[PDB]
RNA sequence: AGUUUAACUGGGGCGGUUGCCUCCUAAAAUGUAACGGAGGCGCCCAAAGGUUCCCUCAACCUGGACGGCAAUCAGGUGUUGAGUGUAAGUGCACAAGGGAGCUUGACUGCGAGACGGACAUGUCGAGCAGGGACGAAAGUCGGGACUAGUGAUCCGGCACCUCUGAGUGGAAGGGGUGUCGCUCAACGGAUAAAAGGUACCCCGGGGAUAACAGGCUGAUCUUCCCCAAGAGUCCAUAUCGACGGGAUGGUUUGGCACCUCGAUGUCGGCUCGUCGCAUCCUGGGGCUGGAGCAGGUCCCAAGGGUUGGGCUGUUCGCCCAUUAAAGCGGCACGCGAGCUGGGUUUAGAACGUCGUGAGACAGUUCGGUCUCUAUCCGCCGCGCGCGUCAGAAGCUUGAGGAAACCUGUCCCUAGUACGAGAGGACCGGGACGGACGAACCUCUGGUAUACCAGUUGUCCCACCAGGGGCACGGCUGGAUAGCCACGUUCGGACAGGAUAACCGCUGAAAGCAUCUAAGCGGGAAACCUCUUCCAAGACCAGGCUUCUCACCCUCUAGGAGGGAUAAGGCCCCC
RNA sequence: ACUAUAACCAUCCUAAGGUAGCGAAAUUCCUUGUCGGGUAAGUUCCGACCUGCACGAAUGGCGUAACGACUUCUCAACUGUCUCAACCAUAGACUCGGCGAAAUUGCACUACGAGUAAAGAUGCUCGUUACGCGCGGCAGGACGAAAAGACCCCGGGACCUUCA
RNA sequence: ACAAACCAGUGAGAAGCGACUGUUUACUAAAAACACAGGUCCGUGCGAAGUCGCAAGACGAUGUAUACGGACUGACGCCUGC
RNA sequence: UCAAACUCCGUGAUAGCUGGUUCUCCCCGAAAUGCAUUUAGGUGCAGCGUCGCAUGUUUCUUGCCGGAGGUAGAGCUACUGGAUGGCCGAUGGGCCCCACAGGGUUACUGACGUCAGCCAAACUCCGAAUGCCGGUAAGUCCAAGAGUGCGGCAGUGAGACGGCGGGGGAUAAGCUCCGUGCGUCGAGAGGGAAACAGCCCAGAUCGCCGGCUAAGGCCCCUAAGCGUGUGCUAAGUGGAAAAGGAUGUGCAGUCGCGAAGACAACCAGGAGGUUGGCUUAGAAGCAGCCACCCUUGAAAGAGUGCGUAAUAGCUCACUGGUCAAGUGAUUGUGCGCCGAUAAUGUAGCGGGGCUCAAGCACACCGCCGAAGCCGCGGCAGCCAACGUGUUGGCUGGGUAGGGGAGCGUCCUGCAUCCGGUGAAGCCGCCGAGUGAUCGAGUGGUGGAGGGUGUGGGAGUGAGAAUGCAGGCAUGAGUAGCGAUUAGGCAAGUGAGAACCUUGCCCGCCGAAAGACCAAGGGUUCCUGGGCCAGGCCAGUCCGCCCAGGGUGAGUCGGGACCUAAGGCGAGGCCG
RNA sequence: CCGGGACCACCCGGUAAGCCUGAAUACUUCCCAGUGACCGAUAGCGGAUUAGUACCGUGAGGGAAUGGUGAAAAGUACCCCGGGAGGGGAGUGAAAGAGUACCUGAAACCGUGCGCUUACAAUCCGUCAGAGCCCUCGACGUGUCGUGGGGUGAUGGCGUGCCUUUUGAAGAAUGAGCCUGCGAGUCAGGGACAUGUCGCGAGGUUAACCCGGGUGGGGUAGCCGCAGCGAAAGCGAGUCUGAAUAGGGCGUAUCCACACAAGAGUGUGUGGUGUAGUGGUGUGUUCUGGACCCGAAGCGGAGUGAUCUACCCAUGGCCAGGGUGAAG
RNA sequence: GUUACGGCGGUCCAUAGCGGCAGGGAAACGCCCGGUCCCAUCCCGAACCCGGAAGCUAAGCCUGCCAGCGCCGAUGAUACUACCCAUCCGGGUGGAAAAGUAGGACACCGCCGAACAC
RNA sequence: CGCGGGGUGGAGCAGCUCGGUAGCUCGCUGGGCUCAUAACCCAGAGGUCGCAGGUUCGAAUCCUGUCCCCGCUACCA
């Protein structure tokens, strides 16, 4: 779903380096 | 539903206890094993559970003899 | 009467499991979890142990009486695929596998050193002695090729012992050594001894843990889509579209158990809505196996509208009549500090079934307390203050918002086009309507608490008469105003702009073609304008005008402060 | 002898195998069973069938006049229950005077959207909107108040049952 | 408009349950539950049986099996099978 | 109040449960794992922390050396299994010779074997890297504040996410269960990620209006660049997404053809045999199909299609010409397009806005940017050195928790000191200390006991326990001011009157809202007086307050008369 | 005859089934005299006060709150406002900022007054920077500057309460309305373990108890150390096991030197050094106790309750009016 | 010291083996001749054992010839991989580095003895 | 949510592994009695609980998937 998708794609950022808490 | 499995035995901590070069006393357990993946050789004896123990001091030497992998104890010459 | 009635558990219950051994999981040391994947054990052997010696199979080929695929015989090939008491693994052909002889080490006392290790357990062990077995001897033998084949402690039993012997001798009893007795199997074993119900329930706790909702996931579900085997007279793609494949959405059943168990009230309905569009109608359009009427399918479109009833608690659904249509969904399966409370889901009772029973049933049945003065946000309305660079007043602009946006039947066009006919139009005109809404109260109609009349009972005004009080205004019959709807009138528009799907023009890139890349147009109830309403607190605080447009005092006259006034306004008053 | 069922038969078991009567029932899951009646339309109701999930003879069965603040269905009349609501009065609400509480309360000059976050935000982010203060009102939220959730689980009690 | 106001039955049909009048969960259940008369069974031969009580004693009952207690059923009708 | 009342006691019941547990600073600093458990939210032990003692580099890191493994990968004609296609061909099934046997033959199955290609967590002829064990040489070495042993004291024993390897699950879950000298949060601030425990950077001793940096960023919000150069992108891609669709564009190619004129366009031609045959009533360049030819000749397809009932006519493929060079088909890539699709409001860049990049790629240049590092200064802990307290090095986030050192309060032994020329306490001012906190510094208030040092002892520190008591707020000058009868005028009294008094009206009850008793209450009755409490307002009134007075019985109701139920019960019986 | 730990024998002791018996010992309703490194009015008895009172409950039973003027009432004559209350003058008093509401008189809370600020603004409410205004201290020169200090705060940046419990809370999870007081690891014991310190020291120490108006002096009974091993008999630097001189277990404080055996991990002898505990006390954990504090539902004992309610007993009373119309 | 040699051993027990096709018998190893003796066959003088020396290297054994089957097998590359970089590319770095394949690798070493030599 | 449970001649029922599986009644076939059923006699005949696996030598028998009508299936909120 949209919410989880967005929150996961947030990790694809120059700062997060492809990893985030709960992905 | 249910599973007919779920069992397991206790881990027996088999393996090699004293590797190559390790200086060992007599009677020291070198190899815990079930069969003779490692065979006994020079100054090494085989117990009832196919355990290998040093019959004399020395450094453990792993060798081969007619295809069998052997465990030998080479003496440590005192100065 | 006192108590027990286990735990694990992707909530609990039911089911299953609980210890030991083997493999995988296990990530090449060891170890490593799961209600992870597979199996086995709770023995057997007096030889299937020990030792000495000897041998090497299974399978295949060939030949052989019964004899066959396969019995036993012979030869050959065969290095291991057989067999190893029994699971699996590791091993074993040097044999630990097969056979024979002799035997009892399937010993006593001990044990350097190690493994493993929460602890308790567990495991190996050369070597010394005793007295033996086998062997010529070397040497091996403290059970079995290995790893499972078991049970702590307490308690007690048996045998033996140069232990102890409650004044002494004895004995009892105790003690040592060896050993026995527990599916204590929930197998580190609460007790020697123990099952259930609670919806009559209580307490302590928990969002450590389920039900509702939320959240994640999206198997399932839903909505699409890709390929197109094909059905479709032929024709894959008018339409349906198998086998398969890819995704959306998050509404279904679920999975997880992340907030909430020192309370997040549940289904359905009522009321109030609001949103999305995956559009039911209305609107626009492409294709059609579209003649026309009517459709099918797809695209655009969410402006408005989307009925009332029977049954059921019901949602849903079926049915009845209608309709232009009777949309799908979200918002804590919207909305219980807004309502209900029929159902679910307390206590009562009953049926069936289960249970010895207490009692239980996503079985049924009858009955069964729905609390709260709104602080904040929010929302609806209304004021007070200040500001908008003097004070006031009138009239206003309209940024920006709100509202509204529905639709049918009939007639003419025309029984024309179309069509063999049946039947039957688009486009465009006209009338009458339904529903919805606003305003109004002339009509109609309702109401009328100081109107009029009648009238019952009773009491009173001394009495008659006439009236009054009380009884729902006592009841009745009527009823102007006001409020109002059942009533009256009106409304939704016309028109324009820019657009969606779509139709195109001119046209290249690409000598053609091409709705496009430059350009130009058309095109919908959607959008902006238009209609109605609010609105300059529109802090860019607006604009056009008009009125007053003038005095004093104190501080030391700096910047102010106080007073009295005008225009005007407020209060009091009607 | 069409079909259907099965009066009938065989066989197994039993202590005996449910008789009369009743029957989608206060009992019938399937189930809104089927049929009929009633209704324009009836998951309810009545009658009947019997395929009794899971009736049954003193845990009485089947009926029953009369009775019932019982339950269910239907009808007449009646009506604002409704279509569909309007008006009048009274008590409050409102205003003035007087007395004068309450639950609650971590705070506070307590907005909205889309997000983010212990996964539902007045308080965080980015924006949008919003002059300050009150009065009457509405109840969407403050996971509002109240009651240390009764459901569920864990632990412990209590009472009850019994071939613990 | 004459029962004038006040006061003052709604009625009918059918089914289920329970026969009925009554009783009941004071404070969410008035019911189909309880009771009931009637029935059957069992017990009791009399300071009975049963019950309260350690006992005495008491109730039962100043009664005596046409009585008393307990159990189930629950008017009445037909019945109550193995 | 009842599935076993209430009260007291036992009793301060017990609660593996919840809650609470009060001053400071310094140093160190976890765990959420294993085993076992009537155990699973508890506990014991181990592991991990601290302190002390002992030992002393044994730890740890790196290099080298000696070693064992069976994972990844690979392989299987190397085993067990699976498994694709061929070849052979046992075997069977049939057929024919037809018996019965023995034969050939096959439309078939077709083992075994063999050729080639494959697969496996429980397959392995093989086999890593890593990791592990050991040794060794060094490193760190005024420190990791290591390691080991002993002992005191613990807490933890619910973990989370992320990276990697894996199981379960649908190779879904912000799922679950494991592993990982993996990390972070936990217990960790700071910067970035819009916000955002677990991601990235970096581990906060304090101070500074000093500097360099990391990650990330430099159009404005927002500090630093609308940076430089070369290209790309037209989709606001960037600033979500699939199968799959697609003359998007650029680059790099490759191939076919081409001035001997290509592809495109324009002009002319574009077949006979022949219907090549089957099939339909037919078959023909074209329902449909078998073959898929030759011939005049450029070119003619068994015809490219339409049209076609078959044909015709139509244009074709193709041939020739007119002008005139690029044209056409494909390969991979770099950016893009579509697919694309929810519900309060843009809302899938954080916002504005950006292609005149502020987007993408590659290079390059600087800068910003943290509590990181440096600089200056202060403090503390450990250690070392030297000297009998200074310097220097290193370190100094911190939850549970351990250790150490202290502040403040009270009571005290002793010794001192202050104080009616004003102690304490309280309110302040001015200040001080690293902290709790201090003030023998000051004023004010106040009125009588206190301070200091050294020891001793504690009812010694509260913000929380839905804590207890008191006082006071919020709501709020809000609700409500207690029925279903209804009050009004005049006059009076009085400081004051809606309410008291008087009068007149009106209205209410009238099987009562009247009158009398009992029970119960107990002076509330009456008179006089009062009005700060009470009365739900006020109050001159009162059932309120104060004082005084008031209740008279042979016949009433009761005793002295009687007994009922029942109670007490001499003796008594029983216990 | 009884007892000497079943029992028998021997021996010993005693002589039951009969009674009395002071002191040493336990306790304090009450009385007297005193003490406190005890409380000092939310404490200490529940009770400094009307106290087992008021009040609650039918009852058993539960069970409060309420102290301070001043040295002395000298307790404010008198006048004024007022109906009074209350106040202002006056007086008393050292002081009325001691007025029977009274010592001191905090905070919450409520006001009044002055300064600053605030009505275009989105605020865990503060912090950092900071305009402007006001006040203050100094300087110079005459109001601008400073090594300044304060109060306000326009405005900008940053910024998600405390506690508890959690993987994780600003959290929409819990608790808290606010202030003031009170409210939770304490005490005993020759207790246990460890550690520190003091005393003595191969010894240390007393307990009860006695004497002392005390905290001091006596008190050797015991306790811990001083030899262990063994089931024990027992033996003893050895001992147990065992047939063993044959090894192992435990012990011989530890260390040094030598010698001899060994290099199976080192041992055996000799010599030497020579062993350190114990009692006070502090601290930290711990045992028994309520044991850091609060908290159940419920269990038991003994009693109170049938004036509510259920049932019953005795004795009385009540049931308007109207209908229906049984037996006989 | 030399043997076409007899034993005893060794090797990361296959570069060693298997299968070749041509050879040898000095002593020795062997088949071989017989069972009287020790001894022996779950029956067998086959074997084990004993006594022997008639003939034969036929076989074993031994020597030479080999890539025919098996075995060994690099390098380089690839896979996989610890660490690192990297906002999905499981992309890439520097290190380690297989299996399979291919090129290529066909017994050796020691001690004693025998015959001869000497 | 989920679990569970016997099969055998044509029908109905038995029989648990020393190495076979079978037996009973009915049915059926043949004969007989009768003028023609039932009752009598039998040479009577009759089945692989389906395949996979045993430790298997061999399993109806034992174990698992299947063999499949099966009583009980029950998430109580």
């Amino acid at each position: 779903a949209k919410r989880g998708r967005k929150k996961r794609d947030r990790k694809h950022s120059k700062a997060n380096h492809g990893k985030r808490p709960n992905a | 539903s249910s599973s007919r499995n779920g069992r397991d035995s206790a881990a027996q901590r088999l393996g090699v206890k004293r590797f190559g070069g390790q200086v060992v006393k007599a009677g020291e357990i070198l190899v815990r094993q079930r069969g003779t993946h490692f065979h006994p050789g020079v100054n090494v004896g085989r117990g009832g559970d196919d355990t290998l123990f040093a019959l004399a001091p020395g450094a453990v030497e792993f060798g081969a003899k007619r295809g069998r992998k052997t465990v030998n104890i080479v003496p440590v010459a005192r100065p």
